[PDB]
């Protein structure tokens, strides 16, 4: 009367694997084996990277940006001497780093609008009320609405080579420093002829701008909502140290030659208020990314107490 | 003391018995009332208004509608249980009875007998109440009659009309021939009724138990005869050896009340560290409002006491899943389709009666497989002769190591030849009879106890005790507090190897597995029996099973399942129980642990932000981990694995010893998945927080952000999770294969589907390329690879390590 099928009866057909000590115990060598010549190799590959911070917060009064701290005149230049003793052979990236900065906190990380950001006409008069201790100002959307945009970093970085003494300026390009994918669809401009001025009519700058949106750069391809430097700071960042790609020193005679070198800083940036400081990173990338040792040192310490517990299994099984 | 006049002529209850709990119109305010004073309940009514109320980071539906769910689920269920109680409640009353009111034979219903009227009972007919016999139309002046709802037992028992109305036929017992019953209150005992009649012309008869014809008796081999209605319903004694059922919880069910007050602990921990280390480093005036994350007026005109109490109550609902909802929906899904098996299962069918095993109970699967004691009927359930293997049977719960005990309502010298043919009694085994032969009334119960217990057994015993000796023991048992009858008595009981009590009562059989139920520890017992005598036993126990035999489905009905023979006991219990147990212990622990290990790696995000209550993970990824992540491959392992194949596990009882006790659920397996869930969590976090160390992770040196980390993250965490189970399967079917399988590449193919369009009805795009960007770098399927490695290595050292010594 039941039916006598094999899932009724629980006697479906199974694999039943047996792991046991006689067939888990050669897996530890084969792991350890692998293992090692990987956190060796990606160990030798960070080593080979270099790399350069130079702070510029000028906090400490011996410091040529200790003048900027609380200015005058708003916008202040120092200049800070660096050596490279090493030369920089392939591309180098420039970054620039913030601490004590707190991008993931949940109030700072929803002020934005993605839509208005997407080019949606409708969210660009009516922007969302998650952006809003930033939302409208002087009876006026702000076209950048939030707090992540309202805060964007603003200070202005340039090398110098010196020489003779005779500074040569270094060329920096801003085009390609932001993902392809959220330059080109997440981030659009409204809808609109050809001035970017006029897109933005009904809408305001934010607060702590000095330029609108549409004024960001010349370039019509870099200049409002698609800016490559507003897009890379609009990516909020996991930790409260972090940094964030600036410029791209595009490899030629080593890009960066060995010698003393000139960091001219047009210091508009007031992190100081907190307990945070500013950064510039000069470095070289590999496959692997940046100088991080980490990954190098886990795989070496994960394969080898997985070859000795191997080795140390294996002799006690021999006893029988 | 009662005083009964025969047709209620000059010279108390109506009979309508109550075995059900809920009216119709108080069943919903008593059910939802019992459902919510659980502590599970509570909780997740409490945590669904808060979502819905203050804060959440997820929509307030997926907390509140498995919650409807369960709850509707189990009140459903406890309402058809009621309204089939009912139905035999109804069965048993609006039945036909003949009463004789005026000199003529009146028809009614069961329920409308009043003490004190004349019933008119036919041959085959049960009895509607207890009624004492006045007459028998023969000359004789005795009936026969059939105890077996009683009793078990279907011998012809003879008793007696009184003496002065035996000539009283015809409808002409009210023949101005009044009389006053003058008996004593309703007592559950069968054997014992005393009680005077005094018929007026006064002559005044001694009553006894000979005149006493019990409700549930079939009158036999005689055409009709006279009673008077003495005691009705729920005073019969019947109704009062019923006693009733109470709530059933398996021990698994109770494990997870402790796992969910411990997690209780742990998430009220969680929040109250997270919002005082919150409200200290809110203490700084740079940490909150650093010009760059503002405030509005409205959250700095709020009240600070109130916002600490709200900020708590965020922590709360952000650490919440650690107790998942999903478990319980998860565990009624497994208990209802797991009963499946029992139903289908071709070794319980029955040539003979065309029927196999039944499932009345799907809650009580896991019980199977931790019962510690049997207490067995003895005709109809182990006999016929024996019955097929009835000493099998026994034997084989002997070697899993259960204690088997008959109570039967059978006499002693029929009974204990039985326990000597069933080989419980071996012919080396010295009986100590505590029956009424032994006991000479007086205190001597007192000696005997001392004599059997501090001299004989303390230094092969099988002991046979009375239902008499057992009432003395029991009622006496509540005046002295020095030397205990009950414990001195329950000593002897586990310090023999079978127990035998005979000529019990229905409830006399309850009362003994309540007994064993209170010891040190607890016991899970079992009772098997066939008829209606031991329904009481069988809603006493923590698993009652029934007998599909001939005394009637009384028994199949108030069980928990049913089977055509008793031999069948041992594949439902050695097998099946095995296998209930084994799944869901793996499922709860499972299901704690991978909850676990999803919160701690967001509980550690609160120390980098400024434990601002900020998710780690995308709000997609938080609602679907236990919808659609990690669902399916522990409610296949839960209804497919067989841990030790089910041709093993009935060969071998011995295997029945290993998880007796609750040894899957207790302290050290649970400290076990409970660490472990916590270092894989710190490793998750840990490994990709040092992993973020760096300016850039990709080759063309572009920088990642809040939610590639907790992509990576959840990533992580999901495909450990999902090959820890892969690595304690043992039971590989193509249905596990293609779950365990299809988890993992539906969660890469929903991170490659939900990210990678710009969605129109989302109001943020957080997620668009964070997972297709984050797979773009060797870096981080290097770290990927190695953190999985890492969270699995205590495991795959334990499989090494345990498989050999
Ligand atoms: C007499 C009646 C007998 C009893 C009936 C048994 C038969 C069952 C019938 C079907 C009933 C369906 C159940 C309805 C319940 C809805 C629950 C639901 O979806 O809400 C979501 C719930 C709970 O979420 P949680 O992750 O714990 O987190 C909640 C937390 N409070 C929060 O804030 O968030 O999450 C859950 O409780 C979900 C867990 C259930 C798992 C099973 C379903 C899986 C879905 C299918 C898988 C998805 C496909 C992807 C995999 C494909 C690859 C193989
Ligand atoms: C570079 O970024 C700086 C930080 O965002 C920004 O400083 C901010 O400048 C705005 C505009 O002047 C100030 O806003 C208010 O300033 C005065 C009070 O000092 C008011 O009277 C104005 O009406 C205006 O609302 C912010 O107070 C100021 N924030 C800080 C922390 O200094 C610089 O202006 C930016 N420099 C550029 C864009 O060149
Ligand atoms: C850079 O700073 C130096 C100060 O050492 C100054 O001499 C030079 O003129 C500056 N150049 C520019 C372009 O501002
Ligand atoms: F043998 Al019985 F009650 F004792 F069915």
């Amino acid at each position: 009367r039941p039916d006598n099928t094999a899932f009724k009866q629980q006697r479906l057909p199974a694999w039943q694997p047996i792991l046991t000590a006689g067939t888990v115990l050669p897996i530890f060598f084969i792991i350890g084996l692998i293992f090692i010549p990987i956190g060796i190799g990606i160990f030798v590959t960070s080593n080979n990277i270099r790399e350069i911070e130079i702070d510029y917060t000028g906090t400490e009064p011996s410091s040529p940006c200790n003048k900027c701290l609380s200015p005058d005149v708003t916008p202040c230049f120092c200049t800070i001497n660096f050596t490279l003793e090493k030369s920089f052979e392939g591309n180098v990236f420039m970054y620039y780093g913030l601490s004590n900065f707190y991008q993931n906190h949940r109030r700072y990380v929803k002020s934005r609008d993605d839509s208005q950001l997407n080019g949606d006409s409708s969210a660009l008069l009516n922007p969302s009320k998650e952006c809003e201790p930033y939302r409208r100002n002087e009876d006026k959307p702000i076209a950048p609405c939030g707090a992540i945009m309202n805060s964007m970093f603003n200070d202005t970085l340039e090398l110098f080579l010196i020489g003779d003494s005779y500074p040569i300026p270094i060329a920096l390009k801003k085009k390609g420093i932001a993902w392809w994918t959220d330059k080109n669809v997440k981030f659009r401009n409204p809808p609109g002829g050809d001035n970017l001025e006029e897109r933005f009519k009904g809408t305001t700058k934010p607060v702590n701008w000095l330029k609108p949106v549409y004024m960001l750069d010349s370039d019509p391809d870099n200049n409002g909502f698609i800016n490559e430097d507003f897009i890379v700071w609009m990516r909020t960042a996991a930790l409260p140290t972090f940094r964030k790609l600036y410029r791209l020193i595009e490899r030629k005679h080593p890009t960066l030659p060995a010698g003393r070198y000139w960091l001219n800083v047009t210091y508009n940036y007031p992190v100081h208020y907190f307990d945070g400081r500013k950064r510039m990173i000069l470095s070289t990338i590999s496959w692997m990314g940046g100088k991080n040792p980490f990954l190098g040192i886990a795989y070496i310490a994960v394969g080898s107490i997985s070859f000795l517990l191997g080795v140390v299994l294996l002799v006690i099984n021999h006893k029988y | 003391t009662r005083t009964v006049f025969v047709g209620n002529h000059p010279v108390f209850c109506d009979n309508r018995i109550v075995s059900s709990k809920y009216t119709l119109w108080n069943f919903l305010p008593k059910n939802l009332f019992e459902q919510f004073r659980r502590i599970a309940n509570f909780y997740f009514l409490i945590i669904f208004l808060v979502e819905v109320t203050v804060d959440t980071p997820t929509s307030p539906v997926t907390s509140g509608l498995p919650l409807f769910f369960v709850i509707t689920v189990t009140a459903i269920k406890q309402g058809y249980e009621d309204w089939l109680r009912h139905r035999a409640d109804n069965e048993v009353n609006k039945s036909t009875v003949y009463i004789i009111e005026n000199a003529k034979r009146v028809r009614k219903e069961s329920e409308k007998i009043k003490v004190g009227d004349v019933v008119e009972v036919q041959a085959d007919e049960t009895f509607p109440c207890d009624l004492i016999l006045l007459s028998s139309c023969t000359t004789d002046g005795t009936c026969y009659v059939t105890t077996a709802s009683l009793d078990g037992e279907s011998n012809c028992k003879t008793h007696y009309a009184v003496r002065d109305t035996i000539a009283l036929c015809t409808a002409e017992s009210i023949d101005t021939l009044r009389a006053a019953i003058e008996c004593e209150q309703p007592q559950p005992d069968l054997y014992k009724f005393v009680g005077r009649i005094n018929i007026y012309s006064a002559v005044a008869r001694s009553l006894g138990p000979e005149n006493l014809l019990l409700k549930g008796a079939t009158l036999k081999n005689t055409e009709k005869i006279y009673g008077v209605a003495v005691y009705t319903g729920m005073e019969t004694k019947m109704a009062l050896n019923y006693q009733g059922k109470s709530q059933k919880r398996s021990a698994v069910e109770k494990s997870i009340n402790a796992f969910l007050i411990v997690y209780l602990f742990i998430l009220l921990t969680k929040a109250a560290v997270c919002t005082t280390l919150k409200y200290v480093w809110q203490s700084t005036p740079y940490n909150d409002e650093p010009w760059y994350n503002q405030k509005t007026q409205k959250e700095r005109e709020t009240l600070k006491v109130l916002k600490m109490f709200t900020d708590f109550l965020s922590f709360m609902v952000l650490f919440n899943f650690i107790i998942p909802v999903s478990m319980y929906v998860t565990v009624e899904m497994q208990k209802f389709l797991g009963s499946f098996f029992i139903s289908w299962d071709k070794d319980f069918y029955d040539e003979e009666i065309n029927e196999g095993a039944l499932v009345n109970t799907s809650d009580l699967n896991e019980e199977l497989g931790q019962v510690d004691y049997v207490f067995t009927d003895k005709t109809g359930t182990l006999t016929e002769k024996l019955q097929d293997q009835a000493a099998e049977t026994i034997e084989a719960l002997h070697a899993a190591g259960l204690k088997v005990w008959v109570l039967t309502g059978d006499k002693m010298e029929t009974a204990k030849s039985t326990c000597y043919a069933c080989r419980l009694f071996q012919t080396n085994t010295e009986l100590l009879e505590l029956t009424t032969k032994t006991i000479e009334e007086s205190e001597r119960k007192e000696d005997r106890l001392h004599e059997l217990l501090i001299e004989y057994r303390k230094k092969e015993y099988g002991l046979i005790i009375d239902g008499s000796t057992l009432s003395l023991i029991l009622n006496s048992s509540q005046d002295s507090s020095s030397n205990n009858y009950k414990s001195i008595f329950l000593q002897i009981c586990m310090k023999c190897t079978a127990v035998l009590c005979c000529r019990m009562a229905p409830l006399q059989k309850a009362q003994i597995v309540r007994m064993v139920k209170n010891l040190k520890g607890s016991p899970i017992t079992l009772s098997i029996g066939d008829g209606a005598n031991d329904v009481s036993m069988i809603l006493e126990s923590h698993v009652g099973i029934g007998i599909k035999g001939k005394e009637g489905r009384q028994a199949a009905r108030n069980s928990d399942y049913s089977v055509p023979k008793f031999k069948h006991l041992k594949k439902l219990l050695l097998a099946h129980g095995h296998l209930y147990y084994v799944r869901i212990a793996h499922l709860v622990q499972y299901f704690f642990y991978k909850n676990l290990c999803f919160i701690l790696p967001q509980f550690l995000y609160q120390f980098f932000c400024g434990f601002s209550q900020q998710p780690l993970y995308d709000a997609a990824y938080l609602t679907m981990y236990n919808i659609c992540f990690t669902s399916l491959p522990i409610l296949a392992y839960s209804l497919l694995e067989q841990h030790i194949n089910i041709d093993t596990l009935t060969s071998d009882p011995r295997l029945y010893m290993k998880i007796s006790g609750n040894a899957m659920l207790q302290l050290g397996p649970f400290l076990y998945w409970t660490f472990l869930a916590a270092f894989e969590g710190t490793v998750f976090f840990f490994g990709t927080y040092f992993l973020f160390q760096t300016a850039s992770l990709e080759e063309n040196g572009k920088v990642y952000g809040n939610w590639t980390f907790g992509t990576i993250v959840f990533t992580v965490l999901v495909f450990t999770v999902t090959l820890k189970l892969a690595l304690d399967t043992r039971f590989w079917t193509w249905i596990n294969h293609f779950v365990i399988w299809g988890s993992l590449a539906f969660y890469v193919f929903f991170s490659f589907f939900w990210g990678g369009i710009i969605w129109p009805f989302l109001k943020q795009q957080r997620m668009y390329f964070v997972f297709a960007q984050m797979l773009s770098s060797v870096s981080t399927w290097l770290a990927i690879i190695l953190l999985i490695f890492i969270s699995l290595f205590p495991e795959i050292l334990l499989i090494v390590l345990k498989n050999v010594r």
